[PDB]
């Protein structure tokens, strides 16, 4: 499905069946098919978590600057005092993430294994493809068409690099992302990476 | 040039080219960042 | 009409009376058998070296133009303080390092498309298709195209294609040497090329390289 | 202050070592004219020495009674930059090399006479294989899980 470098050919292991299959495997990582179907899931989950992360560390900032709601800037957001401790959050984020991630693990190991509740055994999940559970993960029931999966993976690949840009625009700049965007739009030819270094 | 690229592909010529490039890299790094004993960049 | 016919074996050589090498039959433009060392033995690499010569010559031609024409305008009184070998040190916006990375991005796109042409000819095709019309398959380095052959001079309209490509290559080899002269005699004289020309034309005998 | 070592920005013996080396360089600097080239090289070495000692001060190095930067390689986060952050940076690069030279050896393993590619390295094949080892850790991980890392004899 398309090609990322027209001078290069899509490898034989990327047949275009998968969503987002522009043939980008220059370093031959998904050459074994097991690695391919594992890295599909790793891409989907890193991209979905990156979308949530970017949306949770940028949208706070574009609302802080305009003054709609004041909220911290994602790096001074840890040191704030919350209704629990700094580690209690880690305890909960371990207890009820181990359960959901090991069930996703059992799904990406064998697909039809884990779809019904432990407690309410009637409320099963439909037999969707791996990495796309559906059911209560689809309450509005927007269809998982291949174009939608491609849109998912594209926004996710974009949000991953956006998070990387955030980490490196706080590691060697010191300021937030949206402040860096306003600094770029102030004078684009004088507020870039090749002025900081 | 045919059969010169095969000679330059040979293990000693290729090793001296690789290690000359690598040694120049290390040498210029030590010029840029001399006297290093820690990695403080994190 | 458009075949890229080569030069004959009894063509003019760089060194008359000498034997041209067997890997310079004449398929390339500007083939005069220049190979004292024989760097174009492997034809799969001689193709890359022909593309290298072509692009090198085109850049050298645009460069010698951008050196001598603007110096003529400076002598005419259009541009101030012009000196090509100090025109990178002088002031612009964007610090000359933001300019460099923007240049590398844009020229990376352009030269990457050209690279994809070189590795596999039909990958990056341009001159968009039209119904019931066939755009001719071009050669590497001479894409033709609506963007690079808008006057349709490449398929052999005013002159044949071989003599026009030979014109490109010979004019451009001359420009490559002109730019080498620029890069050498602007540092061993620390002066202007056109100034050096008028200085040698003043007294050709004693105003040569041996004075300095 | 681990292992009974004062930090190097606070150690008097470290500053004494700095001053001793600086005086040793200045005593060699007097013999040359202040504008001459040996003198300028000695002065550049003097600033190099001064900023070297300042950088060993600021990077948390610990100095002993002898007054020399000791490396705490145990695992304390304050000194990861002494051993572990370089060490990973070694195991990456080293594991690049071995993952490249191994992969190359697997790519020229299926030739007729595969020994004439050991001594005459296929630069195109080697250049294709070299950057495969950029993200080598995931390839080695998966090949360990897929069993392709260990030959089955
Ligand atoms: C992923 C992830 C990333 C990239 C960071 C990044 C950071 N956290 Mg952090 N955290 C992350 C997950 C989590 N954090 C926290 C709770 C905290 C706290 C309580 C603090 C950080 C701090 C930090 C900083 C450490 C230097 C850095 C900005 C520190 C900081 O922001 O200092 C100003 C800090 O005090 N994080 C929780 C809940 C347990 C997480 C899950
Ligand atoms: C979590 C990271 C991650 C993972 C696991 C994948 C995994 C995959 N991608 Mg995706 N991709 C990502 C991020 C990721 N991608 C991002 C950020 C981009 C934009 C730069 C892309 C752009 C992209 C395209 C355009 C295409 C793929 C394709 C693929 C598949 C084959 C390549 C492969 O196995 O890579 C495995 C990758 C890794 C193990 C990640 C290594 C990351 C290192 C540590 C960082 C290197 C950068 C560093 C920060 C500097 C596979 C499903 C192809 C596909 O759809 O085939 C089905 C395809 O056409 N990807
Ligand atoms: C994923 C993800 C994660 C891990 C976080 C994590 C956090 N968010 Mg963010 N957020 C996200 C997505 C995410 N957000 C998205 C997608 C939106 C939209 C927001 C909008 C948002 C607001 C408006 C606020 C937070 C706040 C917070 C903090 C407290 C949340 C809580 O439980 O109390 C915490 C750092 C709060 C905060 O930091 O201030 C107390 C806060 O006011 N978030
Ligand atoms: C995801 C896309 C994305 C976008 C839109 C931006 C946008 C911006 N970045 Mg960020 N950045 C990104 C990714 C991105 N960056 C990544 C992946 C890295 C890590 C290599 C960085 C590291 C970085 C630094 C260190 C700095 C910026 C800065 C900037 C600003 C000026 C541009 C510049 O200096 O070019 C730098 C651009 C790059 C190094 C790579 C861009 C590649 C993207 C993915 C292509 C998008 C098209 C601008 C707001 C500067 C700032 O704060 O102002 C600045 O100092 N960026
Ligand atoms: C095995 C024992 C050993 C060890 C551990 C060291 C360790 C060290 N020596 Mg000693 N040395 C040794 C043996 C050893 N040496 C021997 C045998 C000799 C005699 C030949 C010397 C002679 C010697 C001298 C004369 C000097 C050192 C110096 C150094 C320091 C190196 C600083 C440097 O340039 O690296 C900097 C780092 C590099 C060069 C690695 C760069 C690698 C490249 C750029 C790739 C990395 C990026 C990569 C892409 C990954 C990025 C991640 C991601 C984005 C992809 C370091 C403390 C120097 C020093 O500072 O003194 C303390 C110095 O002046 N050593
Ligand atoms: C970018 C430079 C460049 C390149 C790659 C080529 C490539 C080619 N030329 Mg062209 N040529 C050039 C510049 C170049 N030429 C210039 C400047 C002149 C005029 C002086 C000519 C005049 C010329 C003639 C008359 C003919 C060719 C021919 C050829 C082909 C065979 C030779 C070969 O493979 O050499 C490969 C060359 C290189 C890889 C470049 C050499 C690089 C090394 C390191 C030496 C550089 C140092 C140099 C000697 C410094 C000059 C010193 C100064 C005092 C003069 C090949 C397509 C023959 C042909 O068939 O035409 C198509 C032919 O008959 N060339
Ligand atoms: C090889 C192609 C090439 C390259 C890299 C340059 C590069 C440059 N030219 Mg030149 N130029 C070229 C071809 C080229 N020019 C041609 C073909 C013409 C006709 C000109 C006419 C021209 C003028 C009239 C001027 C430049 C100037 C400049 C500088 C700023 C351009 C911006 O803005 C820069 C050094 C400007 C400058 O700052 O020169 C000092 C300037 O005044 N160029
Ligand atoms: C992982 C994502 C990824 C990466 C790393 C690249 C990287 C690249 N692309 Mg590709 N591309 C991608 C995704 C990607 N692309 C996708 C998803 C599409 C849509 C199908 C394209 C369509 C595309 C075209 C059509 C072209 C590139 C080109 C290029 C090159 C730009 C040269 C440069 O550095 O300019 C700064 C570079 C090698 C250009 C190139 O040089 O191709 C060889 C070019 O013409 N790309
Ligand atoms: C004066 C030197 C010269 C000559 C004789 C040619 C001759 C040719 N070029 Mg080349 N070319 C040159 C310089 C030259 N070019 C330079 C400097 C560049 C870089 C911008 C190019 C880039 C280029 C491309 C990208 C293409 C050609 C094409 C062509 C062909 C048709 C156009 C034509 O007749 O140009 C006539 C030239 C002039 C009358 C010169 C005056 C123009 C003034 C300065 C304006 C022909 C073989 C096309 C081709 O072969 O298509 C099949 C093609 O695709 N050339
Ligand atoms: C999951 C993710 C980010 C998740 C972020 C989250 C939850 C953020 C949460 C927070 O911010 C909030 C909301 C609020 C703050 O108060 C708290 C924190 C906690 C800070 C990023 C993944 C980020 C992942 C990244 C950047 C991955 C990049 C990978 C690339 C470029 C891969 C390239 C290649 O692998 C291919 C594709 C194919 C190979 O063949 C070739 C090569 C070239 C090797």
């Amino acid at each position: 499905k398309g090609e990322w470098l027209p001078g290069l050919a899509s490898p034989d292991y990327l047949t275009g069946s998968l969503a987002g299959d522009n043939g980008f495997d220059p370093l031959g990582l998904a050459e074994d098919p097991e690695n391919l179907k594992w890295f599909v899931q790793a891409e989907l989950v890193n991209g979905r978590w990156a979308m949530l992360g970017v949306a949770g560390m940028l949208l706070p900032e574009v609302f802080t600057k305009i003054g709609i709601i004041n909220v911290p800037e994602w790096y001074d957001a840890g040191k704030e005092q919350y209704f629990a401790s700094s580690s209690t959050l880690f305890v909960i984020e371990f207890i009820l993430f181990h359960y959901v991630e090991i069930r996703r693990w059992q799904d990406i190991k064998n697909p039809g294994s884990v779809n019904q509740d432990p407690i309410f055994k009637q409320y099963s999940l439909p037999k969707g493809e791996v990495g796309y559970p559906g059911g209560i993960f689809n309450p509005l029931n927007f269809a998982p068409t291949q174009e939608a999966k491609e849109k998912e993976l594209a926004n996710g690949r974009l949000a991953m690099l956006a998070f990387l840009g955030f980490v490196v625009q706080h590691n060697v700049t010191g300021k937030g992302p949206f402040e860096n965007l306003l600094q770029h739009l102030s004078d684009p030819w004088h507020n870039t990476i090749v002025q900081t270094f | 040039m045919r059969d010169l690229k095969t000679y330059l592909s040979v293990a000693p010529v290729l090793s001296t080219l690789w290690f000359g490039s690598l040694a120049g890299l290390l040498i210029e790094i030590n010029r840029l960042f001399p006297d290093a004993l820690t990695f403080p960049f994190f | 009409s458009s075949v890229c016919e080569p030069l004959p074996p009894d063509r003019p050589l760089w060194f008359p009376g000498s034997s041209p090498p067997e890997w310079l039959d004449g398929s390339l433009p500007g083939d005069f058998g220049f190979d004292p060392l024989g760097l174009g033995s492997d034809p799969d690499t001689l193709k890359w070296f022909a593309q290298a010569e072509l692009i090198h010559s085109r850049w050298a031609m645009l460069a010698v133009t951008g050196i001598i024409i603007p110096e003529c305008l400076e002598r005419l009184g259009f541009i101030e303080n012009f000196s090509w070998y100090d025109a990178g040190s002088r002031e612009y916006f964007a610090d000359s390092t933001t300019l460099f990375v923007a240049q590398m991005v844009l020229m990376g796109w352009a030269e990457g498309r050209r690279w994809a042409d070189l590795i596999k000819p039909g990958s990056v095709d341009i001159e968009p298709k039209y119904p019931h019309k066939v755009n001719p398959k071009p050669d590497v380095g001479y894409p033709g195209g609506l963007w690079f052959d808008f006057m349709m001079w490449g398929r052999g309209s005013p002159e044949p294609v071989m003599v026009l490509r030979t014109k490109e290559i010979k004019n451009g080899r001359l420009a490559m040497l002109a730019f080498l002269g620029f890069c050498f005699q602007a540092t061993y004289t620390s002066q202007d090329p056109i100034e050096n020309l008028m200085a040698h034309l003043a007294d050709p005998g004693h105003c040569n390289v041996f004075s300095a | 202050d681990i292992s009974g070592l004062t930090p190097c920005k606070d150690s008097k013996q470290f500053a004494k070592r700095e001053k001793q080396q600086i005086k040793k360089l200045e005593s060699s600097l007097k013999l040359y004219a202040p504008e001459s080239a040996p003198a300028l090289a000695l002065n550049a070495q003097i600033e190099k020495t001064k900023r070297r000692f300042d950088n060993y001060g600021k990077y948390g190095l610990l100095c002993g009674s002898d007054g020399l930067p000791h490396l705490i390689v145990n695992g304390d986060q304050r000194h990861w930059g002494e051993f572990i952050t370089p060490g990973i940076l070694f195991l990456y690069i080293a594991g690049w090399i071995g993952w490249v030279g191994r992969s190359y050896l697997i790519a020229i393993s299926g030739e007729k006479k595969p020994a004439m590619k050991e001594i005459i390295i296929d630069v195109p094949l080697a250049s294709r294989i070299i950057f495969r080892g950029f993200i080598w850790p995931v390839a080695a991980y998966r090949e360990f899980l897929n069993g392709d890392l260990i030959a089955k004899d």
